[PDB]
């Protein structure tokens, strides 16, 4: 699975 | 341009309603409009141009990287002829435009305006980022200058965030946890994306006990993706 | 119109791949291109095109439903102008085209050509869907007349499919379930709405054993939503 | 809640 990026907030 | 006969206030309050329809294409174009007039964005109203374009590049994201499997999947096959590679196109044409969407705002005249740290940082983050995506499809000769866009974007924002900003920031948070990204799934610089998402992790760790119990939430919830990174990553 | 100039299989082959990568609004362009290539569509065709459809109008649904009840709060409530009616009668609008769309492909003219029971009872339940999609959202002079060609499709529908088709058929079970959703949530015929889907789920409990074990699995799924609709409403 | 009517399927 890909690396998590900042989500919306 | 479309949204010019449309009072600020009121594109403002309609991207609200788009995002609790989650109509993030019409979220986008209202956001999109509120730039164009001019004024400088509220930290409120950057969070939600942030959220519309971010959904929207993230459906293209998904839809590019389901087609790409699939057309590599059938170039080893039997043969389905052209249609794959030109839908894959299509969404990769879409995707494309979008981000010079974003990168335009940024432009024209976003970043220029920007003089304190939370929105210089946040805008320069967003430009990374939007380069990161065009990065992420590109192929030809122009993927080491995009790549080079994008470092150039977080390098600029990080040196301004570490002067300008605590540790805990959550905008310094974000863009930190980006840039590891950049580094590990774009630059092929794994070690440099671990070394930032650690040092990151524990600088903000040490500055905790400053904050509020809501502050404290906030910062917590970014620090956890950068130890899930870690996890993946080692 | 714009799909003009592409194969008929293309489109096809494209509306797959747009429905793997959940971008349904090309799938219902490119299934549009296909119906208006004038061929009469298979049976893997119409539920292409009743997927893509079905989505769209679902999100604009999902949409219309959150905004309208935004509207209905506000009009009790501190003024806060016209966007919240203005933008509810943009999804709505928008909405209404894309109903009308369908109901035009229908009428030009894939209903005239269907002579099979399976293509006849599937397009009459979909102008039944379409004008009941219109009639959610109807409330001027013509919410009558909307209601009526939503019953007269249905009606003509299930006239068919108890003539042609065995109880257990799903198309039949489909339209039977729609039907009294018509009854239920439009027509303010609840008791008609019960009496439908109790005598649909019995006669179709009668000829389950007819069936193989991979049409069993077909019918019994689409039964157990008359049950939750009658455990919903009884 | 709303009725549920026919699913993609
Ligand atoms: C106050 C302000 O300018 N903003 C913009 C933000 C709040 C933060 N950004 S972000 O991309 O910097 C970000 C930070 C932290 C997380 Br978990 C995610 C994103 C997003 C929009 O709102
Ligand atoms: C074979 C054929 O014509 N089709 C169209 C369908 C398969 C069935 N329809 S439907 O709307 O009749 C329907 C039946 C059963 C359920 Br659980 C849901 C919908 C949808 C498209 O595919
Ligand atoms: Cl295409
Ligand atoms: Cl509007
Ligand atoms: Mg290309
Ligand atoms: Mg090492
Ligand atoms: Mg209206
Ligand atoms: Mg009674």
């Amino acid at each position: 699975d890909r690396s998590s990026s900042a989500p919306n907030v | 341009g479309a949204m010019g006969s449309m009072e600020r206030a009121s594109l403002i309050q309609k991207a609200k309603l788009a995002e609790q329809a989650e109509r993030y294409e019409d979220m986008a174009a209202f956001m999109k409009g509120a730039v164009e007039k001019g004024e400088e964005l509220s930290c409120e109203e950057r969070n939600l141009l942030s959220v519309a374009y971010k959904n929207v590049v993230g459906g293209q994201r998904a839809a590019w990287r389901v087609l790409s499997s699939i057309e590599q999947k059938s170039n080893e096959s039997e043969e389905k002829g052209p249609e794959v590679r030109e839908y894959r196109e299509k969404v990769e044409t879409e995707l494309q435009g979008v981000c010079d969407t974003v990168l335009g705002l940024l432009d024209s005249h976003l970043i220029k305006e920007a003089g304190d740290a939370e929105s210089r940082v946040f805008y320069l983050k967003m430009k990374g980022d939007y380069y990161r995506y065009l990065a992420e499809v590109a192929t030809g000769d122009d993927k080491k200058r995009i790549i080079d866009s994008a470092r150039s974007a977080y390098q600029e924002a990080m040196d301004i965030s570490k002067k300008e900003m605590p540790p805990t920031n959550p905008i310094r948070l974000g863009l930190a946890l980006n840039f590891s990204v950049f580094h590990y799934e774009i630059a092929n610089s794994p070690e440099e994306a671990i070394s930032l998402a650690k040092t990151t992790f524990d600088e903000a760790m040490a500055d905790l006990h400053t904050l509020s119990e809501d502050s404290y939430k906030d910062s917590t919830l970014i620090m956890q993706l950068l130890r899930d990174n870690l996890t993946l990553w080692t």
